[PDB]
């Protein structure tokens, strides 16, 4: 019973037309019951084929919450939706979130279900539920309400959200709340138990109007490391010189001329070469330059974030987050702790969720990922391990390791 | 039908079609005043006049009844000007996805599209003219009041209407399975034949209230049921007979037909191959170009015929048992698989033979086949099967540990059905003691098309070979080729080609490139090979000597 906000697509752009991919039995059943209940509650409406738009839909199951959660992949629609920094409905990101001792993520998408959506935009939110063995044609719905996962929902619901959080943030000035899409990131410096307690109080406040724990203090940066030996082969110095030569694109004043001078002549790779005093000097200097962070690299909120990932083996994955090439805002190393140790695709999916989560906490948005995986391998399995209510942009790359920079 | 119409529009700025009819014979146009009069009596069409400026040509083919005719309209222009639709038909049901049912019925709706009304405001665009007397008089013209056959919006609107009409019966009878494909209804149940026929009569009455007739001619009551190109028996299902073309002289189009038929047959006939027959289609220029069968294509065809003359059947799905998919390697990037639950009782079969990428290996292609089978299994049965694969656990472990991209295969067990899938070589992680060290390099001139490839070695050996009509990357691969050619069983190799290192380090066993194929040959024949990279033009070790030598 509220007046809707007029929203439109970006000029010269049409709505999303993305095909539905196959779904397992359990996901289809979950989506059927969820969409049935949403249909009875008026949140969605059944539509026909004269609506030419579509967006893929699937379902996830958080490990700590055994109830299914519907997830619509509105990435295309969000890319085609108007920006809201012109309607002044954007969300400022607080710099204090990444300093907090603990940060709990909360799914507050259900709030969006209390605000109607512009009548002339609803057709862009259509989605189709598939059928096992194609027993029936797909079942099409569209939203009558601010949808979960749509970028316009946090912008339109902003005023409401601030009005609902005002008392809690008033009673707790040193707890930080940052809304990203359907999520609230809640950071505090106090001890674990009372932190979870205040999270419970926050919950009951939200529940009354209408538990994923992170530790940013534990996020370290993994720099470029040089090996340390007593005797060095020709091969060791070739790989060292190549590594440092690549590193001269990122850092400043890195020399190779003396270490490289050691290699004069056509020498056997296994032949041991003694290190010149001047060459040892060069190795110590370059080793020190890599120890301290690079000078002159700053975040630019007008540009997108990009994340690269490399598989290192034995459950280790290195990553870099940058905006311009070789000017890394962050370098890191993800490692799984599940014990099973035998699924590359699961580990990479979890790594993407963790990296994107850190990007939300630090900068307020997710980066576009360059994934070291075949497109079809990723698309065959990634939904089986996804746990976030948001989905980042990604592309697929095949670049073997020339040198092993990050390990 | 009293069903509510579906609003449809033309694309923005577009108008209706204004084309002309063909050929205007008194046999033809008297047949055209013959066919329509009954449709007008039933209300499917209405006469219109010159104040309607649109037109579209009409024709007719013969139905598989072989006595009844099917009226079609060439709506290509109108279709181009009609709004887009989102198609609700996402795939094709498969008999291997059916469960055993006590009682089965197959029904078809009579004149299905003509039972669904068309949007009033849109009807003016479906106008078709039939000349009165060979253009000697204004002319008789009609417009459609129902869904036309040939309009791109008709199938989706009919499917949606049928879904809405069936929904009440579905919700009221959850224990009755209704496969709905266009106007073809499969209806299975675990009821006794009496109450089953009661529910069938109720369903037909429900359809008739909404204007969907179910003629007895298309009402199947006893097995074998003809359904979606298959024959359904109580315990098994078969494909309807597949007749391969038999020609003395083969054209491109004949071979295309043959390959298509063999692909259709591969869903239940195990071991079908089409690689050699499909190779005949490559490089051809016309559909009527005569193509002589190679020896390999004749052998492959004969093997397929031997397979096809043996009777086969699939069985139905038991959800209380596991799905099992077993894969075999057939050679030259060809793979065949069977999906079953009890041994020697296939639910279905299939094959995978796509060449993805310029350079690949058997492990990658086996992974691709696994992914195809997984997707197909999710479509048909809603779950992923357990795999039996001809690859050792050690081979897979080695591959996914050494390879740099993330890869995975779900729960699988090793099955010993040679030829097994294996890695054909492995590059050493450390340099080899006592092995010769080759510093290789190749370079080409892009304007000139000339290049050179050579090496310098730590034992004093050097070589330079000229190359014509080449590229940069080709000269680098050529340098590696030379090093592998002139070295012993064990060799260390140093290059500056990130490209060549990238290809070789992925351990390919096949390639669309002759040069890469030769390199693969040489690598398979070696005993130990260590391959290393250095940056170019930095005056490094032997790399500077060989780079100086090539120039
Ligand atoms: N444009 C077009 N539509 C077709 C064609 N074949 C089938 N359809 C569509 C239109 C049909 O109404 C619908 C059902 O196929 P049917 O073979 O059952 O034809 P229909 O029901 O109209 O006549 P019937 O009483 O079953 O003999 O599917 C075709 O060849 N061209
Ligand atoms: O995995 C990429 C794959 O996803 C699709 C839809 O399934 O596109 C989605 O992902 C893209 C990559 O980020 C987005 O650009 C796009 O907006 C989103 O819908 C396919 O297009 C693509 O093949
Ligand atoms: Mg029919």
């Amino acid at each position: 019973p509220i007046e809707t906000v007029p929203v439109k697509l970006k000029p010269g752009m049409d709505g999303p037309k993305v095909k539905q991919w196959p779904l397992t039995e359990e996901k289809i059943k979950a989506l059927v019951e969820i969409c049935t209940e949403m249909e009875k509650e008026g949140k969605i409406s059944k539509i026909g084929p004269e609506n030419p738009y579509n967006t893929p839909v699937f379902a996830i199951k958080k490990k700590d919450s055994t109830k299914w959660r519907k997830l619509v992949d509105f990435r295309e629609l969000n890319k085609r939706t108007q920006d809201f920094w012109e309607v002044q409905l954007g969300i400022p990101h607080p710099a204090g979130l990444k300093q907090k001792k603990s940060v709990t993520v909360l799914d507050v998408g259900d709030a969006y279900f209390s605000v109607p959506l512009d009548k002339d935009f609803r057709k862009y939110t259509a989605f189709t539920i598939p059928s096992i063995n194609n027993e029936t044609p797909g079942i099409r719905y569209q939203y009558n309400v601010l949808p979960q996962g749509w970028k316009g929902s946090p912008a339109i619901f902003q005023s409401s959200m601030t009005k609902i959080l005002e008392p809690f943030r008033k009673q707790n000035p040193d707890i930080v709340i940052y809304q990203y899409m359907d999520d609230l990131y809640v950071g505090s410096d106090l001890e674990i138990g009372q932190h979870r307690t205040k999270i419970e109080e926050l919950r009951q406040h939200l529940l009354r109007w209408g538990g994923y724990e992170l530790h940013p203090d534990k996020w370290t940066v993994q720099p470029i490391v040089l090996p340390e030996k007593d005797s060095w082969t020709v091969n060791d110095i070739q790989k060292l010189v190549g590594k440092l030569n690549w590193a001269s694109q990122i850092y400043a004043g890195i020399k190779v001329r003396q270490l490289s001078k050691l290699l004069r002549g056509t020498k056997a790779l296994t032949e041991v070469v003694p290190l010149t005093e001047e060459a040892e000097l060069e190795l110590a200097e370059n080793r020190e330059i890599l120890k301290e962070p690079v000078h002159g690299v700053y975040y630019d909120p007008s540009k997108d974030l990009i994340a690269e990932i490399q598989k290192q083996g034995q459950g280790q994955w290195t990553y870099q987050i940058y905006q311009e090439p070789f000017k890394n805002l962050k370098t890191g190393k993800y490692a799984r702790m599940k014990g099973a140790h035998t699924n590359d695709v699961k580990q990479l999916t979890e790594a993407v969720q963790k990296i994107a989560t850190e990007s939300i906490v630090i900068w307020g948005k997710t980066p576009k990922f360059k994934l070291p995986i075949q497109k079809e391998t990723w698309e065959a399995w990634w939904t089986e391990y996804w746990q976030a209510t948001w989905i980042p942009e990604w592309e697929f790359v095949n670049t073997p390791p020339l040198v092993k920079l990050w390990y | 039908s009293p069903i509510e119409t579906v609003p449809v529009k033309l694309k923005p700025g577009m108008d209706g079609p204004k084309v002309k009819q063909w050929p205007l014979t008194e046999e033809k146009i008297k047949a055209l005043v013959e066919i329509c009069t009954e449709m007008e009596k039933e209300g499917k069409i209405s006469k219109i006049g010159p104040e309607n400026p649109y037109n579209t040509p009409v024709f007719a083919i013969k139905k598989k009844d072989s006595t009844k005719w099917r009226k079609l309209v060439d709506f290509r222009e109108l279709n181009k000007r009609t709004q887009d639709f989102w198609e609700v038909q996402l795939g094709i049901p498969h008999p291997a996805g059916l469960k055993q049912k006590k009682s089965v019925t197959v029904l078809d709706v009579g004149d299905a599209y003509f039972s669904v009304p068309l949007d009033k405001d849109f009807r003016k665009y479906t106008a078709f003219t039939i000349p009165s007397i060979n253009n000697e008089t204004p002319g008789i013209r009609y417009q459609y009041n129902v869904l036309p056959m040939g309009w791109k919006g008709s199938p989706a609107i009919f499917q949606s209407s049928m879904t809405k009409i069936l929904e009440p019966f579905r919700k009221q009878n959850p224990d009755i399975v209704i496969y709905q494909y266009m106007d073809d209804l499969y209806v299975g149940s675990d009821l006794e034949i009496g109450q089953h026929r009661t529910k069938i009569e109720e369903l037909r009455q429900h359809l008739l209230r909404w204007g969907f007739t179910t003629p007895d001619k298309k009402h199947q009551k006893e097995p074998p049921f003809l359904w979606m190109g298959y024959e359904l028996h109580p315990d098994k299902w078969t494909v309807q007979p597949i007749v391969l073309p038999e020609k003395d002289s083969w054209t491109v189009n004949d071979i295309q037909k043959l390959v298509g038929k063999l692909n259709w047959a591969s869903q239940i006939y195990a071991g079908i191959k089409v690689r050699q027959l499909s190779k005949l289609l490559r490089g051809t220029k016309a559909l009527t170009e005569v193509v002589p069968l190679t020896e390999e294509a004749e052998l492959e065809l004969a093997e397929n015929r031997e397979i096809l003359k043996e009777p086969v059947h699939g069985v139905y799905y038991d959800p209380s048992k596991d799905l099992i998919a077993e894969i075999q390697k057939q050679g030259q990037g060809q793979w065949t698989y069977q999906i079953y639950q009890e041994p020697f009782k296939n639910l279905k079969t299939g094959k995978y033979a796509r060449m993805k990428g310029a350079h690949t290996n058997d492990v990658k292609q086996l992974t691709e086949a696994v992914q195809k089978i997984a997707t197909e299994s999710i479509v048909i049965w809603g779950k992923t099967p357990k795999f039996k694969l001809p690859i050792q656990k050690e081979t897979w472990e080695a591959w996914w540990t050494e390879y740099w991209q993330a890869t995975w295969i779900p729960e699988w067990e090793f099955v010993n059905t040679p030829p097994l899938v294996k890695l054909w070589y492995q590059l050493e992680k450390e340099p080899i003691i006592g092995a010769e060290t080759f510093y290789v390099d190749g370079a080409a001139n892009r304007e000139t098309k000339l290049g050179k490839a050579g090496y310098v070695t730590d034992r004093g050996r050097q070589k330079v070979v000229p190359l014509t009509d080449t590229t940069n990357q080709k000269t680098e691969l050529q340098a590696i080729h030379l090093a592998l050619q002139d070295s012993g069983l064990e060799v260390n190799i140093v290059t500056d080609s990130q490209y060549a290192l990238g290809i070789i380090q992925a351990q390919p066993d096949k390639s669309e490139s002759e040069l890469v194929s030769q390199i693969i040959e040489q690598l398979i024949k070696k005993e130990k090979v260590y391959l290393a990279w250095v940056p170019a033009h930095k005056g490094i070790g032997g790399n500077e000597q060989v780079d100086k030598l090539v120039s």
